[PDB]
RNA sequence: CAGGCCUUGACAUGCUAGGGAACCCGGGUGAAAGCCUGGGGUGCCCCGCGAGGGGAGCCCUAGCACAGGUGCUGCAUGGCCGUCGUCAGCUCGUGCCGUGAGGUGUUGGGUUAAGUCCCGCAACGAGCGCAACCCCCGCCGUUAGUUGCCAGCGGUUCGGCCGGGCACUCUAACGGGACUGCCCGCGAAAGCGGGAGGAAGGAGGGGACGACGUCUGGUCAGCAUGGCCCUUACGGCCUGGGCGACACACGUGCUACAAUGCCCACUACAAAGCGAUGCCACCCGGCAACGGGGAGCUAAUCGCAAAAAGGUGGGCCCAGUUCGGAUUGGGGUCUGCAACCCGACCCCAUGAAGCCGGAAUCGCUAGUAAUCGCGGAUCAGCCAUGCCGCGGUGAAUACG
């Protein structure tokens, strides 16, 4: 009964990964909760365009960071030895607590 | 109005709390 | 009904009503339709753009 | 007063960071000072081998760095000493234990961070600033490419009254979205003051 | 930005309330992210060279 | 409508400086920084000099203005009119 | 700005040297900085019986290379930006015309939001720009279900609470969908008008994106950089004052002059955000700000939150008023070393001008204006009515 929060500024860095922890732990053992989405809470940056004065200058910057819950439940050892021993993505992020 | 920080609204503008206008 | 103003769901409303009507009788489309009621009303409040004060509403100057 | 830098442009689309690590709001403010001491050094003792991008993933304490160069022989040394005084001298900036790289530039006629360095280096010399913008206009023309376009700004030829050269070929669409073109800037310090210098390089599209 | 001023750096402020914040690159001070520890000005220049990792063009 | 709370402050310089002066006479002038310091009893009678930021001032601490901060008696702005 | 104070200097690299050099804790003076002083206190590699001799890190002083300067020049500059203007343009190659500067192409006729496209033509093409490629919103599908839900059944302390279910809403990733494709008419063509189907129709709505150039445009106080200038001071520390001064003038705004309103009560609909010494449920104390305690959340599963306008009821009765809150007196909370100069908030008292504004002048063509409330960055706190952004209710008018 594992709960996996996998998280990252690429959503395909994730929807890669994510997909992987499922595919994997779709042998070992259960059939994962399925890999699910989650709201998306982003940063935004309103930064004056130019140096000195032009207040009305500004240009939009944002930092999105997706999420996402896979949860698998009944962990059979090999269930978790799919993990530990295969990973890849550097964007991505992982929260593993059951 | 938003003007009078004693009544419901002057907090609300003000953005404040108190006895005109209680955290309920 | 969740989200937004009881003026909109309102109109919401008579979205879902002018559609379920459709499915117990698709023949009321050809009846139904030439109201509207299965259009779905696309007016959406306007982003704020920076510079202005309202997305439109611009800023006023003095002796230009 | 205007054109967005042509690669935060398209960074969504036709261009990927140079900087890709997972999440962070409390490092966030310390990979990145990282990640730039770390280019501090590499854009230094490492210039003369054409850096032109260095790359940079995370995963805890570990970072990978991977400094693309036309030049390798330059950054790893005799034998292959050099690339192991970098990364100890590198780790002394930060412990964490950090790897390193050296991928090679299959020509830099069609690496616009380096052709910026190539005429932003003559002009330094004091080559003739138009001739210098048309021959890499040439040479990243003549190697390829769809399209070029270098500018150099400043006191063109030491001149009192600063103007600006061009020279462009083939296409150099800025608007069109998705064109893929490379971007690169180079610095010049000079005798009598800085001169900027900007490279175009069109590659392919979709 | 005098080098002088980038005193900030200690850690060592009489009282708490005297510590500020300063640009980690440009050393200015003006307007800093804290998110960043950049200046309103490093950040759009670093954020368009891609060197600001997720960070990217808001557009809607 | 003046705030404080519980701990009505004052800068230690001058206090433990003038209740020493208590113990003996009253030493004429004390100049002092310490515009920031809440007037008490003790320096009643006493004669502090404030700093306008400029020049120290001669202040005769009475006690009917016990608790208003020091200075607030040693003026900043040098103003006169506009008039001409 | 005044005063106190330091000088190789608060920060980089390096040399000569009287000479102790690592380090650690106090005292004196002072506003602080600084200055004077007592004093636990040197291992290190190396020669040596040892007195002792010498080097390395560190370390103070003298002297040197030198630091440092938001000190001047945006008419020496890079970089970034503003501007015409998102306007429909600006050019090139070869050819052709002209003695030549140059011209043609890019003009002409139709058309478009557009140098958009069509037709024509000594021009044939090309590039920058227009459009398209990207993002958000409208409809639908697949994938995913701790959001959702008696849609469907059972239990209910009747709160979707519980079992349970992925249907719906939603969440977020991919994908379909519109192309003047289809019918009618005009047309040489592009295209124009009208009609059908469709959530949507002729660029469906909003963004990002800004041509060659223009202005001796803006910024050397973001940064960078040529030159000039100061180097016991045009550098550095500190304490305090000033940037908050006022007889006045202007710009941008806030609140209002009221009954389509003000007020008190009860009651209902939102989105986008934010949260570690952080947001703070709930309880208690206090009129209150807030305080004491204290659960939950690292945050679709907890919190900020109350949305306000609206709806139902009740009061006021046209008054400078139960309109409007300036100003001042008093008491107090919180932040912060500290709120006199110079914070915000609470409560009592006070309760100003103001009755819709001269000449003149501004914004906006629809989910716009108008009106209402909500969030965020910076940030201890805050002078935010500023700014960036979110959703609610939702017009008038355009002959020309
Ligand atoms: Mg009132
Ligand atoms: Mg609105
Ligand atoms: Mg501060
Ligand atoms: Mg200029
Ligand atoms: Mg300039
Ligand atoms: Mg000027
Ligand atoms: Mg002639
Ligand atoms: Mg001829
Ligand atoms: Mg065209
Ligand atoms: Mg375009
Ligand atoms: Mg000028
Ligand atoms: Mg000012
Ligand atoms: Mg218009
Ligand atoms: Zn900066």
């Amino acid at each position: 009964k594992i709960r996996i929060k996998l998280r990252g500024f690429d959503h395909k860095t994730l929807d890669a990964s994510a997909q992987k922890i499922v595919e994997a732990a779709r042998r070992s053992g259960a059939q994962v909760s399925g890999p699910i989405p989650l709201p998306t809470r982003v940063r935004r940056f309103t930064v004056i365009r130019g140096p000195f004065k032009h207040k009305d200058s500004r240009e939009h910057f944002e930092l999105r960071t997706h999420n996402r819950l896979v949860d698998i439940i009944n962990p059979n050892r090999k269930t978790i030895e799919q993990l530990m021993t295969l990973d890849l993505p550097t964007g991505v992020e992982i929260e593993i607590k059951t | 109005g938003k003007g009078d920080r004693r009544t419901r609204r002057g907090k609300i503008w003000r953005g404040t709390y108190g006895k005109y206008r209680p955290r309920k | 009904v969740r989200g937004g103003g009881k003026s909109g769901q309102i109109d919401a409303i008579k979205l879902g009503i002018a559609r379920a009507l459709v499915q117990y009788n698709p023949d009321y489309r050809a009846k139904l339709k030439p109201l509207g009621f299965l259009t779905r009303d696309a007016r959406v409040v306007e982003r704020k753009k920076y510079g202005k004060h309202k997305a439109r509403r611009a800023p006023q100057y003095s002796k230009r | 007063g205007n054109k967005i830098h042509p690669i935060g442009f398209r960074l969504g689309i036709t261009r990927d960071w140079e900087s890709r690590w997972y999440a962070g709001k409390k490092q966030y403010r310390h990979l990145l000072l990282e990640d730039q001491r770390i280019r501090g050094l590499l854009e230094k003792e490492l210039y003369s081998a054409g850096l032109a991008r260095v790359d940079i993933e995370r995963a805890a304490d570990n970072v990978a760095v991977t400094v693309h160069v036309a030049k390798p022989g330059v950054v790893i040394g005799r034998g292959g000493e050099r690339i192991r005084v970098l990364r100890e001298e590198l780790a002394k900036l930060t412990g964490k234990n950090v790897a390193l790289n050296v991928q090679e530039v299959q020509n830099p006629n069609l690496s616009a961070p380096l052709v910026a360095q190539r005429v932003a280096e003559q002009i330094e010399r004091r080559f003739a600033v138009r001739r210098a913008i048309k021959q890499a206009v040439q040479r990243v023309m003549e190697s390829g490419a769809k399209g070029a376009k270098v500018i150099v700004s400043g006191r063109i030829g030491g001149a009192e009254q600063a103007r600006t050269e061009w020279a462009a070929q083939g296409r150099v669409p800025l608007h069109t979205l998705r064109a893929n073109i490379d971007y690169g800037f180079a610095l010049a310090r000079t005798t009598y003051g800085v001169l900027g210098v900007k490279a175009y390089i069109f590659l392919g599209e979709v | 930005a005098r080098k002088a001023l980038i005193e900030k750096a200690k850690r060592t402020p009489k009282f708490k309330v005297r510590a500020y914040t300063r640009c980690v690159r440009c050393g200015r001070a003006r307007s800093v992210y804290r998110f960043f520890g950049l200046c309103r000005i490093c950040l759009r220049e670093l954020a368009h060279k891609g060197q600001l990792p997720g960070v990217r063009k808001a557009s809607w | 409508p003046r705030s404080l709370k519980k701990g009505v402050f004052v800068d230690d310089h001058l206090l433990e400086k003038v209740l020493e002066l208590n113990a003996k006479g009253e030493k004429r002038l004390i100049k002092t920084w310490s515009r920031r310091s809440t007037i008490v009893p003790e320096m009643v009678g006493h004669t502090i000099a404030v700093y306008n930021g400029k020049q120290h001032v001669p202040v005769y601490i009475t006690e009917n203005m016990v608790g208003h901060k020091l200075g607030e008696f040693a003026p900043t702005r040098t103003y006169r009119g506009h008039g001409k």
